């Protein structure tokens, strides 16, 4: 029930009088604690500051261009041995697998798995991407 | 209503009996309501009557008259009602024409103590009861505190000059049987800073809103933190107000913390996305140097080196992808940083020019309750607040002084006569006095009864102006300690023509330090010649009372000249300068609720003093020595009505015990 916008919590009230000079003595360390705020705020400004000097550019020089290539639905004998390569170094993330090749979709990727299962112990090969 | 608005104007509730009814008809309060009810509308009634022409004596053969059936059968109740509101002087009080001259033969002798308002109103009461009546006056004047400075045309009051709300005032009654001529106070108030200048209408509204908001505050503190007592002493008014603007000025720096800290947070977040940056950055730079000489490795190639090509390829992107999501986020932070970076809290609770402006509204306060707030009671300093009267604040344009002298008319007051000792026994009392002019000339009053209506400020004289003897009991002194007594003084300015703004009856100096913000913090424009004047309140009152009238004529004249201009300010003609505290018959202006103190000690004030028997063994004895004066009246004490209705009090109590109610 005070005021709107006035602030008197019981327990503030003990601290701001529990004591002869308790009042300015919490304004002061009020005060101080913004000042080493303040001092704070300086020194990650200019660490960012400088960080951002180190991004100038950004990574224009270094983007590909993007290439799009229509999905075809034939496995050629160079998109195997490619997602064999694949395999070896991503896993099951058939994603990856699938930019690699560029004209292989995700389900194809997929199904890539259990038709050649057997044929290019696709198993062995995952095995052998887990020991690394 | 009729009947009901003559209740109100006699602060009476109109459908219910008072103690003090309860006590003087016990059969009708304990009895069926139909005859409450008609014991009301014989009492408002005659109220009414009396009301309504309050310049000739209302008897009971007249009231009886205008009373109409069923009311007027019982003969004996409309009587018994009539007597009552006429002996507690609810009717036939003030000025009035008297039906029955006053009968020759006098029963009883009282000596008062003062002729001030509430000494006169009682005397005048007391001897339209019949009794013989003599006031001892140390002044050369009537009036005590009321106090009006006359000189050619120049006419201007020293002490009281506002007649509050006259909806329930008894100044109403007496302003109809006298003529005084009341003026509305608009009270609209310009207030100039100490350099002459007006403060902007903006500010005058926000300071004065938060004016409000502390004293509010100050009693939520009171009522509801219970923050009462601290360490062992009781809180003052503007010991509570020094807290509540500590927090608001602790609350102001715990806002600006809260708020640097979300801009350090979100810098830090910031940071660290920026050192992901600077590192994938790198790494997407090693990564396409890698891209590149792989596919510089020129076709045809074996499927492992396609597979170079084409898996560097796919990590590059991927690095990118994840870069430019990096970057969406900067953006993002860069905003929220940029939002916060301009939406900062208050920089201080009060500017300088605020707590000055502030101060002058501390001031106003201090000057309404004739002391520092440092000796306000917290707990009790507005206990009087629910007996306000309803209407506009008034001036007395011809001077205050025309209703204690219309009062004296009549009465047998010894001007020049300083009260030394009041002796009180069982069988009487001697009041001895001296000739102020010659004070080896000794007299003695011999009386059944003394109203003393010494202001509080003698009472409270170490050593003593007026000795008891037997001395007054500790009940009474220890509340004589306790209470209260201020001090406030004007400053009139008479001068040969009006330089102010004539339409506007106040206007405020905002001093430059809280020390100085009650010397002449207010001006007053209230009179028909060209009259200014200027208040000193607060710590400031007691303080200019040891300067040269020269000097606050000057300190005047400056203020002045500062907000009008120098050519528009001439010397003036006439000058007056109180000093109340000062002044050996009021030492002071009037009570204050001290804190330590409370409405109960005005109760206290008021209590008559009895002595204890000659022979011992000897019944009982009757109450010799009562109380009267602005300080014994716990509704309105420090008022010029508060002193009139004390007198009135006294005299019904006083005509009880010693003619017989
Ligand atoms: C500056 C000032 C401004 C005020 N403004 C407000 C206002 O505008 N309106 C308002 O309603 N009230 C106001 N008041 C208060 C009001 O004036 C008083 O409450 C009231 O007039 C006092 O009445 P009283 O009869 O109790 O005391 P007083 O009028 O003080 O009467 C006591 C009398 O006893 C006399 N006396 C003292 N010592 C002795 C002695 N030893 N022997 C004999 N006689 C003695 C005194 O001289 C005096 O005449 C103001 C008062 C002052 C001083
Ligand atoms: O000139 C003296 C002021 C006397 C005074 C003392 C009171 F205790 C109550 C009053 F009504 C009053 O007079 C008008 C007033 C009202 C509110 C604030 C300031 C003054």
């Amino acid at each position: 029930k005070p005021p709107k916008g006035m602030f008197l919590s019981q327990e503030d009230v003990e601290a701001v009088s529990a004591n002869a000079t308790a009042a300015t003595t919490v304004l002061r360390q009020l005060d101080m604690e913004l000042v080493s705020v303040k001092r704070q705020i300086q020194n990650i400004k200019q660490t960012n500051s400088a960080l951002k000097e180190k991004l100038d550019g950004g990574i224009e020089p270094y983007r590909l261009p993007e290439v799009i290539q229509k999905c075809n639905a034939r496995w050629t004998t160079e998109e195997q041995l490619l997602a064999v390569q694949a395999i070896r170094k991503y896993g099951r993330d058939f994603q990856a697998i699938s930019d690699v090749i560029g004209n292989k979709s995700v389900v194809q990727v997929k199904n890539f798995f259990v038709n050649y299962r057997r044929r290019f112990n696709i198993d062995e090969v995952l095995q052998e991407w887990e020991a690394e | 209503s009729g009947v009901e608005g003559a209740a109100f104007q006699s602060r009476l509730p109109h459908d219910r009996m008072t103690s003090q009814e309860a006590a003087c008809f016990p059969d009708i309060i304990s009895g069926p309501q139909q005859t409450q009810k008609v014991f009301l509308f014989i009492r408002n009634r005659t109220l009414q009557l009396w009301l309504d022409n309050p310049k000739i004596q209302l008897t009971f053969e007249a009231t009886l008259q205008q009373l109409e059936a069923p009311y007027n059968s019982d003969t004996v109740l409309v009587h018994r009602v009539h007597s009552y509101l006429e002996r507690h002087g609810l009717i036939n009080f003030g000025i009035y024409k008297r039906i029955k001259p006053l009968p020759t033969k006098k029963t009883g002798k009282v000596i008062i103590i003062g002729s001030g308002v509430s000494g006169l109103a009682a005397a005048r009461q007391l001897q339209s009861f019949g009794m013989d009546v003599t006031l001892l006056e140390a002044r050369d004047r009537v009036g005590g505190r009321v106090a009006t400075f006359r000189k050619g045309n120049y006419v201007a009051d020293l002490g009281a000059m506002v007649v509050t709300g006259l909806g329930g005032n008894p100044m109403a009654v007496v302003s109809k049987q006298v003529n005084m001529e009341l003026a509305k106070i608009k009270q609209k108030c310009p207030l100039y800073e100490a350099n002459g200048q007006a403060v902007p209408k903006e500010k005058d509204e926000m300071v004065e809103q938060e004016f409000n908001r502390l004293l509010e505050a100050t009693s939520y503190l009171s009522h509801q933190l219970d923050f009462n007592v601290l360490n062992n002493k009781p809180v003052s008014l503007g010991q509570a107000l020094e807290v509540v603007i500590q927090l608001q000025e602790k609350h102001v720096k715990d806002e600006q913390i809260e708020h640097w800290k979300k801009i350090v947070k979100t810098q830090e977040e910031l940071k660290e996305l920026l050192n992901k940056m600077v590192n994938l950055k790198e790494k997407i730079k090693e990564l396409h140097q890698q891209y590149k000489e792989a596919s510089e490795v020129k076709p045809p190639r074996d499927i492992t080196a396609e597979f170079l090509v084409k898996s560097k390829h796919r990590d590059l992107t991927a690095l990118c992808k994840e870069y430019d999501e990096l970057a969406e986020t900067q953006g993002k932070l860069e905003e929220k940083l940029q939002e916060l970076e301009a939406n900062p809290p208050s920089d201080v609770y009060l500017s300088s020019r605020d707590r000055q402006i502030l101060d002058w509204h501390f001031a106003n306060l201090e000057f309404a309750n004739a002391t520092p707030l440092s000796t306000l009671s917290l707990k009790h300093w507005d206990q009087d607040d629910d007996f306000e009267f309803t209407g506009s604040h008034l001036t007395v344009r011809n001077g205050y002084s025309c209703v204690p002298v219309a009062l004296a008319e009549g009465l047998d007051i010894k001007l020049n006569t300083a009260v030394r000792q009041v002796r009180y026994t069982a069988s009487g009392c001697e009041v001895i006095a001296v000739n102020t002019r010659s004070t080896s000339q000794t007299f003695i009053y011999k009386c059944d009864a003394v109203l003393c209506t010494l202001p509080l400020g003698v009472l409270k004289q170490q050593p003593p102006a007026v000795q008891f003897v037997p001395p007054l009991p500790e009940w009474k002194t220890s509340a004589v300690q306790r209470m209260g007594f201020g001090n406030l003084n004007k400053v009139v300015l008479c001068f040969d023509r009006v330089f102010w703004d004539p339409s506007v009856n106040l206007f405020g100096h905002v001093g430059s330090t809280t020390a100085s913000r009650g010397e002449l913090f207010l001006f007053w424009n209230l009179y028909k010649a060209p009259i200014l004047l200027a208040l000193v309140a607060g710590e400031a009152a007691g303080i200019m009372e040891n300067i040269s009238d020269d000097v606050i004529v000057g300190r005047c004249l400056a203020i002045l000249k500062g907000i009008f201009g120098s050519s528009a300010v001439p010397q003036p003609k006439e000058t007056v300068v109180s000093r109340w505290r000062a002044d050996p018959w009021a030492r002071g202006s009037y009570s204050y609720v001290a804190a330590g103190s409370s409405g109960n000690d005005y109760d206290l004030m008021a209590q008559p003093i009895t002595p204890g028997p000659s022979i011992p063994g000897a019944p009982q004895p009757i109450p010799r020595l009562f109380f009267a004066g602005e300080h014994t009246i716990r509704n309105y004490p420090a008022t010029v009505h508060g002193a009139l209705l004390s007198g009135l009090r006294e005299a019904g109590r006083i005509a009880d015990q010693f003619l017989g109610a």
